């Protein structure tokens, strides 16, 4: 009969919850660079999970700051897929 | 340089 | 199984891209975030999305914006995309004036309240920091 | 080379945040039972993100609250899938 | 690699928190049918071949106590760890039988720097619990 | 009947 009024929505956080997101001062944020090569590369292949899942595996195990600010730097971030979707996604 | 958001 | 995504169009794809804050907040301009905005937007051109780019929007601007497009008809359109590049915190997005929360944006998108996108995937893509812990990472 | 100290935690909650959960007094809680189902049926067949969103889907469609307090009948539920994960994950 | 290396001599543990039965200093009402979630759960985590340790009713410092001892074992030939919570709760927050434990705290203990013999392992969290008072009506298709 | 967690 009826679904939940919060149903079918997919959040795709850049980074964990509480944590610091990370952007390059001249190539865009880590998780936007990352997310327009994965879906580029995968989007008539991959369901949207397994891209945003290599989303997740490319910002977390290529990216570190660099910051003049010993505070802000090596640090690293992985992205958050928050799913209340019902069925699988594919952009072709 | 990195930044944060 | 798997969304229906042979609407005539896919849907459209608003990308909200903040990169002049008002002094009066105390937060600094997001250098680079222009080129994630026309990444975004070749990116979602070649899956076939009508993508609106927008830019520098107050608090009151993102919300009267996804008002508006919620009470757009969007029967034969497949999905919806937004893509908020700011600062922000948990739960929290920033226009140029001040936070707006999150869930206030997603709301005009719930199943009962957008009935054209009732069944229909929803995505939020959101670049913003969501505190102020760091991750120092393990080899 | 390191990695996030938050990579490759899969979060599965039964319900969106802010919600509550519900639970059959007799046959066990809608996600559980769904949970059980959906990896009995499919563990062997699909991984474990595209499981999860059979299970999203079961507990959505399938179910409504039954109660003889009104303010708590023909209520929804959609589970929540919170991904850090940098892989797919097949059990099979 | 696209996919987790799940061919390790063992799948891993999967441990079972079932809390049914709340203190009187708790007031919360009993959690009836959650013994049939527990059992369900151990034997679809056995056909997956995972060492399934189901404990009851465990006080909030119990569940603290128990996922530490669990984060100081040793994984390395273990595939994944699974941990399912059975409970009463609110939005961040797991109900021990005599009160609330944040959820960060008990996932802390598994952080790749704090559980080493895990890192670059799938760790994963089934969470039945509520998250709030917010009721879904639900919209009719 | 169905209970809240």
């Amino acid at each position: 009969h009826k679904i939940p009024v919060e149903a079918d929505f997919l959040y795709a956080y850049s980074t964990a919850p509480g944590y610091y997101s990370w952007r390059n001062s001249k190539d865009g944020s880590w998780f936007i660079q990352s997310l327009c090569a994965m879906l580029k590369q995968y989007a008539d292949k991959l369901e949207f999970m397994h891209i945003l899942t290599r989303v997740n595996r490319k910002v977390a195990t290529e990216f570190e700051s660099f910051s003049f600010d010993a505070t802000f730097h090596a640090k690293k971030q992985i992205p958050c897929i928050v799913s209340m979707l019902t069925k699988e996604l594919y952009f072709y | 340089i990195t930044v944060k958001d | 199984n798997s969304y229906k995504m042979d609407y005539p169009e896919m849907g459209l794809c608003i990308i909200i891209n903040n990169k002049n804050f008002h002094k009066s907040t105390g937060m600094t301009s997001r250098s680079g975030t222009d080129v994630d905005a026309a990444n975004l937007r070749e990116t979602f051109r070649n899956l076939k999305y009508e993508v609106r780019n927008k830019n520098d929007l107050t608090r009151e601007e993102i919300v009267e914006l996804m008002r508006d497009v919620s009470k757009e008809d969007h029967s034969k359109r497949s999905s919806f995309v937004c893509v908020l590049l700011s600062h922000g915190e948990e739960g929290i997005i920033f226009g140029t004036n001040g936070p707006v929360d999150l869930k206030k944006i997603t709301n005009f998108f719930r199943g009962d309240r957008c009935r054209s996108l009732t069944g229909k995937p929803k995505l939020f893509i959101i670049q913003a920091c969501r505190g102020t812990e760091l991750d120092c990472g393990i080899e």
